[PDB]
């Protein structure tokens, strides 16, 4: 469950692909109430580029970015504001009414229709378009507006005139996202507005040739002569102003953040880690906090928002966590293929298996237990496990940590979350249980074989402890020998307690957690101090 | 010191602290310039010294501080002495002044600064104002409503604001506690500051020398107390006063305590 | 809650230590640096104090919680010195011919006065304990004194005649003036232009750290010739310039701020 | 060696090995030419040599090394010696010079170049700094933030950027750590090494010759440590000097240690 | 975590071998050729370098981990060659003038050497055992030696009439000296011009690796007549172009580094 979700993290990092290829082919807190009134006054221009010879023929009526700047009242202030409208996804046309030089030829003119999108930012010298640097939520509603293409004749010095008529569309308000205007010294944050195109009645047509019954808008005369298109309406925006002890609300927002750069996140952490209870830590440590409740109590910014998951994702499949794994498939599958001229390298057991190959070992035992446990890693998030399946405990306290702790940004979670998990509780210990007998390893090259109902050690028989781990399912140290015994001596002990707590089961660690049993209390508070970053 | 106390009631009342409080403590009067003139003399506080010098204040324990006005003192008064005495003169067209000041020195103030152009500042309890002192305070404010929008006034025209003061030396403002107002103030010339009332302050004790009973300490409507150390006294001259202040000065300092909180010489302490 | 009392503390040796609290008290304190004018003089910018906050937020002082407060001089800070931060740092210039200003200056702001006021004209004082003293502040304080034996008359001084006081300060912006614990002395001091205080050193100080930027440790805090300590919140740099000292500053500020504690007063 | 040591306190002490370090190790003392110059001689070497040779230092041991001024020396010293002496004078205007040459002599550093045009570093801990040596190194810096722009500096315009060095031979740079900068450097002149500090040189011995205790070895200014091999002396000649170093050079070597790191002719490792 | 002491150490012959650190040295560490400008003369293009980087690339040294720093000659190389890499290759020419003069650089580079100073003008210095040398650097050397007799006096040569030394240097840029070892010798040596060290020889220099680029092999790296040793990093290459060697060094690289181990100082 609390494993889940990290194997949730890698079985969904194939997103992480998709969402870099999106991005490439692209490129205490407070809260302040927008929710403010506007009107947008806009208009287009046009990009005219003719050939030469006696000037029949062009070869260009594109569109164009246009800017404008005017002043309007609003609630009893003269603001003035500024736009610059511009469009994306025509449909190129062409008219040819031959080779000769003579023949009306327009090799290429831009149409807006149902599948082209505009985009108007916008800006004004109010409080709101300096405050929105962090933003939580942002939308608008706008009424439409109903743009018709107006009368437009080609200058021919010989015959007649072809005329340019007709044409209209409606723009719908359809999406808002914030931008930025670049000036020479200074930028300034925006609020782009994307209007959706829907055609309409009036058909384009050019007279003296073969084209009529043709809708859309060409950029021949969008604005028909009017000075300028204006929608009106309201846009709704939620702040996250870096506010203090309440008071002294900010203005212009007033802060810098640490972008200015985890040598304090860190100490942040040491000082939230005892903090944390163990009760209610272990009621916690149970729940499959999936990708939406872990990502849900975080108030996040509205880009964090929309890249969390992904943000902490793309690095998360790159940690030693994720090589190993890798690593471990890898051997695996080299191994059931390789047979014939197979891998000779170690086998401490049966016969070949991958989980017990040791290597790279710059007591006997003890190296090949420590070897081993260091792979009992991945059985966890390989879910062959049974009990409290120590990198769940780790990410109860990860997501007990990121709901208090003040300092969680976009570029910073991500990272953290592996640190997490690469750097909490690095040395761990585990069991397993056959025909009453426990044999324990852990990866600090301890080992323990021990009888479940009265404890006292045995000679720890490697060769069937591995033949059994790699198998049998496996079991966690949360409870390990030393304070088994320690409780099974002063605070006396029944033998299905004794059971449960081989097989780690939260009932009875949580049981004992309200009984107030110190040799409990303190290997938990080992796992939380351990459980440090 | 979250620490407890513990006693008892068989114990034996102890001697008394009067006859060693004098000497271990030092007491200040503040007088306004009106006595001195009425009074024209120039060895009027060696008499008083060797008055209370007979009262049982040893000679270097008394002192007294001319304050040319009331507006004036309220200035940033400036109380470093284990016993403080104020005279207050009435004077009907002062009341809130002479209130005003009353609430700041006989009651302790923790206060931050305000940076009004910077930021837009609220009230969190009722014991949470607005104190500005200086040479000509003249104060407007905007209440904001939920969508950060004045409510009767622009954020941008000063205008439209609502005039709380106008041209004084002391304003203790309290507003809508749980709304944020955009303020406009003379900040060259007077700095205001956002101050939590605390305990009382039982160091001063202030003495009106003329008419009925008129300072409400309390900014709300419904308490209207009267102190131990808020006095009155029925005045013609002045060295009736004094005299009056010498000889009933033990029961002034038995309505006085020395503070607890700590060592400063302001009405108020600086938290930021 | 009691307030204005002491009573016994209790404790014990097995406590778990609580909490680390630093990037904590760094978020809900505030921090006031006092540098001197030839400093900015040097930097030449309009930016550097943005530039030294956004710094500091790196080790954890937020944005709102940094100031800095100029000084043209050591004189001009030592008049009235209203040091009002949760921590405060000071940079100082060495300068030989200032040595006596510039450790007044280290023993008013490092330790907590108790200053009662005087009145020169009627009153005779004299200091009852070691930790006794008159500071006097102001544009220029000159004070003369003269010692009296017991039938109040003067020894070397005439006490109608002012001139024949002995001098002790001259046209200082501060003095810290110890004299015989246990006669009584008459003063003169230019009053409409200078205050003079009777006060009493208690404890430190903690609030505060002086940071010498040049010469070696001169500043005999203590008036007794015999001690001549040196304390934690007593700093020193040599120095070329001025923005490697506030970059040093601010990359050491967390041990200049567990060498200060906050305020028991 | 990771292993561990182990021992004993029954174990006696053996035989001094001083009167066999000497017959088996080598000084070298390092002064100024004002000294020469004052002497006006020309066999005081052989001189101190001969004195040297009385107690126990052999003839063919001694050393004497000429350094015209502090920042000659600075630049580069190559100290390869199994013991070194240093004298230095005292300069308040070179008292920032001859304690960042303590700081660099006295301390051993592991030290990596630095690419600047094409690059833009960082320092991680309290303990890597950046030090550069040359003819005269003018060194400015820009801090950036994570986006690559300036904070308080313009990345085009290099007479924006904070001069932290001017006309400096030897000079040791602590930032900010945590934060990249970009620097401009004057590279046809002066080399910039990021260089960690690690443990003491306990090969070299500086000596103050003039005035007080001034050197800050440590830049954190809360430390301000007085090392063993940090002497100080008063002078009105120079040949009480020598004779006052050659009479009690025995406890200067007692209190300075052959080096463990390993064998190396520079003032600080180099390991790219 | 002991330095500067020697320990005994323990093992055992049941343990595995572990995996490989090649491929994981390679990018922790860092590569150094040193090849002489006829080569880039004949070559004659700007961007072998990262050629080359990009061929080292694919045997697994990361791209800024590998360097080339060029060398005019052998001789002015010699003079104090500062190499601080982790593994160092140098490429050397065979010129039948240049035999001892590119044998002591071998001697120099390959070995370690402990060097202490000398003061020819006041001392008269002896070589106490086989591995006491005299090496000396500089653009242009002329040593000359006299020994000395039981009572301070010359044998063959005058300690006033320098000439009637013997000359054991002519117009050198590196000269490694080994005299009789137990008699004191004076020496003269143009100081202007060259440094001269007492040098003691230690354990091999296993960082560097040699490439005689020509002829047969005739490096002597020790200076007893008797060895005349063939060591694992000195290796012998026959050449027509330069495009082949370096493609051959990049061919052969893993063999290089084999053949060599990082330093233990
Ligand atoms: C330390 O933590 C305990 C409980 O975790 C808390 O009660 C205490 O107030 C903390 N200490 C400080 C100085 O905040
Ligand atoms: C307390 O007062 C009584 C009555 O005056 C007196 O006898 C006694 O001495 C006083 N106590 C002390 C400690 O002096
Ligand atoms: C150490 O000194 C003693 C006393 O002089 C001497 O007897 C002994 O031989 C010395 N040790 C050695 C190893 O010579
Ligand atoms: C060395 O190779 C073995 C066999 O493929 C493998 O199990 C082991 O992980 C390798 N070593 C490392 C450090 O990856
Ligand atoms: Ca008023
Ligand atoms: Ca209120
Ligand atoms: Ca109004
Ligand atoms: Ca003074
Ligand atoms: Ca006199
Ligand atoms: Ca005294
Ligand atoms: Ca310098
Ligand atoms: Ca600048
Ligand atoms: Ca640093
Ligand atoms: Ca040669
Ligand atoms: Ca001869
Ligand atoms: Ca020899």
């Amino acid at each position: 469950m609390a494993s889940l979700i990290y194997r949730q993290l890698l079985t969904n990092s194939y997103t992480v692909d998709l969402s870099d290829e999106i991005q490439e082919i692209g490129s205490l807190w407070k809260e302040m109430q927008y929710n403010r009134d506007i009107t947008i006054r806009f208009k287009f221009a046009s990009s005219i580029v003719k050939s030469g010879g006696l000037g029949y023929k062009w070869s260009e009526i594109s569109f164009k970015p246009a800017n404008y700047q005017y002043t309007y009242t609003r609630d009893g202030e003269e603001v003035t504001a500024h736009t610059t409208c511009s469009v994306n996804g025509m449909n190129d046309f062409n008219f040819n009414g031959g080779s000769l030089p003579t023949d009306f030829v327009i090799s290429r003119y831009e149409v807006i229709k149902e599948n082209s999108y505009v985009y108007v930012d916008y800006w004004d010298d109010s409080q709101a378009f300096r405050n929105m640097v962090y933003v939580r939520s942002l939308a608008a509603n706008l009424n439409s507006v109903i743009c018709t293409g107006g009368d437009y004749s080609f200058a021919l010095p010989v015959g007649q005139w072809p005329v340019m008529t007709g044409g209209a569309v409606s723009l719908h308000s359809a999406g808002v996202t914030l931008s930025t205007q670049f000036t020479d010294f200074v930028s300034l944050n925006s609020l782009r507005f994307r209007f959706r195109l829907t055609v309409e009645e009036p058909s384009f047509s050019i007279t003296r040739t073969r084209v009529s019954r043709l809708y859309g808008l060409p950029a021949a005369n969008p604005n028909n002569g009017k000075e300028y298109y204006e929608v009106a309406g309201r846009f709704s925006l939620i702040s996250l102003v870096p506010s203090n002890d309440d008071y002294q609300t900010p203005i212009t927002n007033s802060v810098t953040v640490r972008q200015d750069l985890l040598g304090e996140l860190r100490e942040e952490f040491n000082a939230l880690s005892q903090e944390i209870a163990m009760s209610q830590l272990i009621d916690l440590a149970l729940l499959p906090l999936d990708m939406f409740s872990m990502f849900s109590g975080i108030k996040s910014t509205i880009d964090a928002a929309k890249s969390m998951a992904t943000s902490v994702m793309k690095k998360f499949k790159k940690s030693g966590l994720a090589n190993s794994v890798s690593t471990l498939t890898d051997s695996l599958s080299d191994a059931a293929s390789s047979i014939s001229r197979g891998a000779s390298i170690r086998s401490v057991g049966s016969s070949a298996s991958a989980w017990t190959d040791v290597s790279t070992q710059i007591s006997s035992i003890s190296t090949q237990t420590s070897t081993i446990s260091r792979r009992l890693r991945l059985k966890e998030m390989a879910t062959q496990t049974e009990g409290m399946n120590f990198d769940d405990i780790s990410a109860a306290v990860l997501k007990t940590k990121i709901d208090r702790s003040t300092q969680i940004s976009p570029n910073t979670l991500p990272d953290i979350v592996t640190e997490a998990s690469e750097k909490f509780i690095p040395n761990r210990a585990y069991r397993v249980i056959n025909n009453d007998e426990v044999f324990e390893a852990g990866t600090d090259g301890r080992f323990f074989a021990y009888r479940v109902e009265t404890f006292d050690e045995i000679p720890f028989d490697v060769q069937k402890f591995a033949d059994l781990v790699t198998d049998s399912p496996v079991i966690s140290a949360i409870i390990d020998f030393k304070t088994l015994k320690n409780l099974n001596d002063n605070y006396g002990i029944s033998r299905q307690q004794a059971f449960n707590l081989l097989r780690s089961d939260p009932r009875v660690l949580r049981e004992f957690i309200n009984q107030d049993n110190p040799i409990i209390r303190n290997r938990i508070e080992q796992l939380i101090m351990q459980c440090r970053l | 010191i979250n620490l407890p106390i513990t006693g008892s009631m068989d114990t034996a009342y102890a001697n008394s602290t009067q006859e060693e409080t004098f000497l271990t403590s030092t007491l200040c009067l503040y007088y306004p310039t009106e006595a001195a003139t009425e009074i024209n003399d120039n060895s009027w506080k060696d008499t008083l010294s060797q008055l209370f010098l007979t009262k049982g204040w040893p000679t270097g324990s008394v002192y007294f501080k001319e304050y040319t006005d009331i507006a004036s003192f309220s200035v940033d008064p400036q109380l470093y002495c284990d016993y403080n005495v104020v005279l207050m003169k009435y004077d009907a067209t002062l009341q809130l002044d002479m209130s005003e000041l009353a609430d700041l020195i006989l009651n302790e103030w923790l206060c931050n600064p305000m940076d009004i152009t910077l930021y837009y500042y609220q009230q969190t309890d009722e014991a949470n104002k607005w104190i500005s002192m200086g040479s000509s305070c003249t104060i407007k404010v905007c209440p904001l409503n939920t969508q950060t929008l004045g409510i009767g006034c622009l954020t941008t025209d000063t205008a439209t604001f609502e005039e709380v003061a106008t041209a004084e030396k002391l304003v203790i403002t309290d507003v809508v506690d749980g709304v944020n107002h955009k303020l406009d103030v003379t900040t060259a010339t007077c700095t205001i500051r956002n101050c939590k009332k605390l305990g009382p302050r039982e160091n001063v004790a202030v003495i009106q020398v003329g008419g009925s009973d008129v300072l409400d300490i309390t900014a709300d409507p419904t308490t209207a107390p009267q102190t131990e150390r808020m006095m009155r006294i029925n005045w013609k001259k002045w060295w009736q006063v004094f005299y009056t202040v010498v000889d009933y000065v033990n029961q002034i300092i038995q309505a006085m305590s020395k503070r607890s909180r700590s060592l400063n010489s302001a009405a108020f302490y600086y938290r930021i």
